[PDB]
């Protein structure tokens, strides 16, 4: 369901790493959702 | 004025000398009877009590050296050297000399936890009981653990410092250890007591000189496979290594990796392993030893981290037997001293024999010599005054030049020359140390400097020789063999290949009062009192603690001795660098702790680009310290250095990102312990500075599908679940959810802990230590899902403007600053027009604020509700400008800002739905979607809409 990992290691010294993680999880979740819709039609 | 910050009674018989260990936050207090008490640096609890004596009747002195991280305990006969073993110092066998015969009774000091795995192995798995002396060893182990079990319940820090001692003959101990390791071989499971018993047999091997075989480092000599379970033997195998200049084939990483040098005719760089015997030759400079060991033998138990017979370098260097300065052992040590060269230590006897040891590596003799009283330099000084001549050594110091050939280190000895004309003449002696315009041999006198005439007239002797911090000056302390002594300041000469001294002293101070006679002196670093050659703190004979400036010898402060419940005179003083206070001991055994002692706001100024650049300089972070002191529950272990070698190789291990990885401490849980809840991690920082955030990394169990409710908290160390209830005012960051810091992969996860209370907590520079408590809210139970935990502590970046802290407090505190931040971001600024770069600056500062009171997660949270309210007031405009007019980088930063606001909207009690109003703003802004400039802003617009459309679907249904 997840096709992307490995955030940049300059992000964890920043505070907003959780926000960029939730953005990446957001994109992967919606990609999985649209692909699951296209599969679940058949 | 120096204030008395509390007092406790340490000993009834009195105290003699003090020493401090900053890496463990412990004060070593020596009593008048020769016992050393280990006292915690902030709580003051007595962690360990031990009596140390190589022979009965000797006085004990102790000293810690920071650069080699070693503590040296000196009594009347032996010196030795010992260092840290997983958080503790082994004291009871620190002054133990090797024995001569096999039937001699030897002492073995063993820490509590691996004694417990030894007990569990000997009871539940292993039958030895046909071996002689087994029952007395079992009785000693039981009695030691039962005596410690009362001490462990009082405090965790007292519990981790305790040690089991055995008193058995050497043959009984080696037979029991050999039977245990043979039984652990034939039972053949990975039991943790096998490295312990291998270490016990290794220590018994070092405890007898004739039990050690000669090193077989030569062509044609077979090396025994029994001796290579120790890492030190693997280190001394590489003395004839032909690839010294190789980057990764250095002797230390591959002696660490289990490899040894046994050269043959088929290869000079031939290296096999100790436990799997894979044979590797033809080393190239790019071969990492751990990677090649895993490549050529992946089935090796040492590569897989299983319990082998491997005795590491840490235990061997932490269990070094004591060495007498002379062979006979009936000689008393006159004086000892370690100066500006931290790797060398010298001691002197009463007749003039000086032995110099090197304490960087394992404790060994570097140089031995005897001072001749008829040296022609001394005879020249005797002649210049115009026959039985005797000379006694009173002080010692080893000098190194501060950083074509580099000049050699040198030894300085304080001598008291006696002659009949009976007259006493104090002289200073300069000697050469290092092995090789005639080059002087080691142990030869280089310069004999005569003290000025008042020392001969008042019959004085040299009491203390200590180099200054700059490496240019030196102070000499004089006392009577009635004037109270002298303080003489000298200058070193660096004009030639040997460090010499100028004949005329720079400054001389007379101690006229005999009550002001110097008993102890310490030199402070210049960086403490910068809020000049340095500062000097001296305890007097009358009990006064005086603070002196080193440049002019003027009394800056004076502390009177306390009154007995007659005055209780201060004896010795030490400076605790972790807590920035002075520990001073009395003759009554009491320890007294002494402490040395309108603005333009950038948020109020108009926001141009320079002000915003300054603001984001306040927001910026960096790594904090090389290592913070931290101790563990016994179920958690400190990681080996080998895992860090897997993270970063050896040349990257130092002064590189390996330093960035050893700011992190990797801690692994074992499954044998009964409790998997209420695990408390105390985090003692070496120096206080403002903390932006701390890290919390962890690895989940792979088998479990869903994560149960587990809390992580961060606490202050005010006094060193009901544990959270007693410290509910002591929390900085609130109890956060573990699944919130989970990564997109369920196995790994990174929690960042910070709060507004954390960034506003460092008011007086008082928060020296931190606490982490983890709790699972209620087979795998508690923290047993977490195989691993890792903590990284980071600070703010230092900025050039004055008064950073009050501007940070106004940054977190002002609602109006947040309102003008988002108002200049709305581009509805009454003055000027905001550039897009200035907008990105505003997003960086604003989202730093939002992250701070997002990760705070407290109860009241006026800042969180406040910033969420004014972002709901202007949400359509921020969506419009960032996702339509700006570039995709600023749109990306706004996407992270809004996603973090979605994150903190659930902790905030949130009566209007933040996702609903964000959906309303985006559905207001759909009609401008063809008019957008860049495609990435459209993409992040649609990404935010993708999440927030799940609340009201009909809006995007109609509008989309």
């Amino acid at each position: 369901v997840s096709v992307s990992q490995a955030l940049d290691a300059r992000l964890e010294v920043g505070l907003e790493q959780q926000a960029e993680l939730m953005l990446k999880m957001m994109s992967t979740l919606e990609a999985d959702s649209i692909l699951q819709a296209l599969t679940n039609t058949s | 004025l120096v204030l008395r910050d509390g007092c406790m009674r340490c000993d009834a018989d009195g105290l003699h000398s003090l020493s401090y260990h900053p890496a463990l936050n412990a004060i070593l207090a020596v009593t008048s009877r020769g016992t050393i008490k280990v006292i915690d640096g902030t709580s003051g609890a007595t962690l360990q009590a031990s009596a140390l004596s190589a022979k009965p009747g000797g006085q004990v002195k102790c000293q810690y050296i920071s650069a080699v991280d070693k503590v040296i305990f000196v009594d009347d006969y032996a010196v030795g050297c010992r260092k840290d073993l997983n958080g503790i110092l082994l004291l009871d066998t620190a002054l133990q000399t090797p024995v001569s015969k096999q039937d001699d009774v030897v002492q073995l000091e063993l820490p509590v936890t691996e004694a417990q795995q030894l007990l569990s192995a000997c009871i539940e798995k292993i039958d030895v009981s046909s071996t002689e002396g087994y029952d007395l060893f079992i009785t000693q182990l039981k009695d030691g653990l039962k005596n410690i079990s009362h001490e462990t319940a009082a405090n965790h820090k007292v519990a981790k410092w305790a040690t089991v001692t055995f008193h058995l003959p050497h043959h009984v101990l080696k037979s029991i250890a050999s039977a245990i390791v043979n039984e652990l071989k034939k039972i053949n499971q990975n039991v943790a007591a096998l490295p312990v018993a291998s270490s016990v047999m290794d220590r018994l091997s070092y405890l007898l000189p004739s039990a050690r075989p000669e090193l077989g480092v030569g062509p044609g000599r077979s090396v025994d496979r029994a001796l290579m379970y120790s890492e030190a033997n693997r280190r001394e195998t590489f003395t004839s290594w032909p690839h010294v200049g190789y980057r990764w084939a250095q002797p230390d990483p591959m002696a660490q990796a289990g490899f040894y040098h046994q050269p043959a005719s088929s290869g000079d760089d031939r290296a096999m392993c100790f436990t799997c015997s894979v044979c590797l030759v033809c080393w190239e400079p790019t071969d990492e030893p751990w990677s090649e060991h895993e490549r050529h033998s992946p089935n090796c138990p040492f590569v897989k981290g299983e319990h082998t017979q491997n005795v590491p370098l840490s235990v061997t260097l932490a269990t070094s037997p004591a060495q007498l300065p002379s062979a006979d052992g009936a000689d008393r040590i006159a004086c000892f001293g370690s100066g500006s060269c931290p790797q060398f230590l010298a001691a002197a006897t009463k007749r003039g024999k000086i032995c110099i040891w090197d304490v960087s590596k394992l404790m060994k003799v570097h140089l031995k010599f005897e001072i001749n009283a008829y040296d022609p330099a001394i005879v020249q000084q005797l002649i210049l005054s115009g026959m039985e001549v005797s000379l006694d050594i009173t002080a010692l110091s080893i000098l190194q030049q501060p950083e074509h050939n580099i000049p050699f280190p040198c030894l300085l000895a304080g001598g008291l020359l006696t002659y009949k004309s009976r007259r006493t003449l104090p002289v200073l002696l300069l000697y050469s140390i290092k092995e090789s315009s005639v080059f002087p041999k080691p142990g030869t006198l280089v310069q004999c400097l005569r003290l000025p005439k008042f020392a001969e007239e008042e019959t004085l002797c040299i009491d203390s020789i200590t180099p200054c911090a700059d490496g240019i000056h030196l102070l000499v302390g004089l006392r009577t063999c009635v004037s109270g002594g002298y303080l003489v300041l000298y200058k070193m000469n660096y004009t030639t290949r040997i460090v010499t001294l100028e004949e005329e002293p720079v400054k001389i101070q007379h101690i006229k009062d005999p009550q002001d006679t110097i008993t102890s002196l310490i030199l402070l670093p210049p960086d403490i009192l910068d809020n000049t050659l340095g500062h000097l703190v001296v305890t007097t004979q009358g009990g006064y603690v005086k603070v002196l400036d080193l440049s002019n010898f003027e009394i800056l402060a004076k502390v009177e001795p306390p009154k007995k419940e007659e005055q209780d005179t201060f004896v010795s003083v030490i400076y605790c660098s972790g807590t920035d206070r002075l520990c001073a001991c009395t003759k009554g055994g009491e320890l007294h702790f002494l402490q040395i002692g309108g603005v333009e706001l950038l948020v109020d100024q108009p926001f141009t680009l320079e002000i915003l650049t300054s603001l984001v300089e306040l927001t910026r972070f960096e790594t904090l310290t090389p290592r913070f002191s931290a101790t563990v529950p016994p179920c958690w272990v400190e990681v080996q250095q080998e895992q860090q070698q897997r993270r970063h190789p050896q040349h990257l291990h130092q002064q590189h990102h390996g330093d960035a990885a050893q700011h992190t401490r990797t801690w692994k849980l074992q499954t044998d312990s009964n409790s998997w809840d209420e695990h408390v991690f105390e985090l003692v920082l070496p120096k206080a500075c403002m903390v932006g955030h701390v890290d919390f990394k962890f690895v989940l169990n792979s088998n479990i599908t869903s994560v149960p409710q587990i809390q992580v908290t961060l606490l202050k160390n005010k006094a060193p679940c009901p544990f959270l209830e007693d410290h509910k005012e002591d929390i900085l960051c609130g109890p956060v959810w573990l699944a919130s810091g989970l990564d997109l992969s369920g196995h790994a996860g990174m929690l960042t802990l910070t709060s507004p209370k954390l960034v506003k907590g460092m008011a007086g520079g008082k928060y020296r230590s931190f606490l982490i408590h983890v709790k699972a809210v209620s087979n795998l139970r508690g923290c047993d899902l977490l195989q691993e935990v890792s903590v990284t502590i980071r600070r703010f970046k230092k900025t050039s403007i004055c008064k950073e802290r009050v501007q940070r407090c106004a940054m977190l505190q002002f609602s109006e600053f947040h309102e003008k931040l988002l108002n200049t971001l709305c581009r509805r600024s009454d003055d000027g027009q905001v550039t897009e770069h200035a907008q990105s600056l505003v997003l960086d500062a604003l989202c730093w604020l939002a992250g701070v009171h997002s990760n705070g997660s407290g109860s009241s949270k006026e800042g969180n509700e406040c910033l969420l309210s004014k972002t709901r007031k202007c949400l359509s405009d921020i969506v419009r400008v960032c996702f339509f007019e700006a570039g995709r980088s600023i749109a990306h930063k706004c996407a992270r800002f809004l996603a973090l606001c979605i994150s903190n909207g659930k902790c905030e009690p949130c009566q209007p739905g933040f996702g609903s109003v964000l959906l309303k703003a985006l559905l207001d802004n759909m009609c401008f979607l063809p008019a957008a400039a860049t495609g990435g802003s459209v993409y992040w617009y649609f990404v935010l809409l993708n999440y927030v459309k799940d609340e009201d679907l009909a809006g995007c249904s109609t509008a989309c």
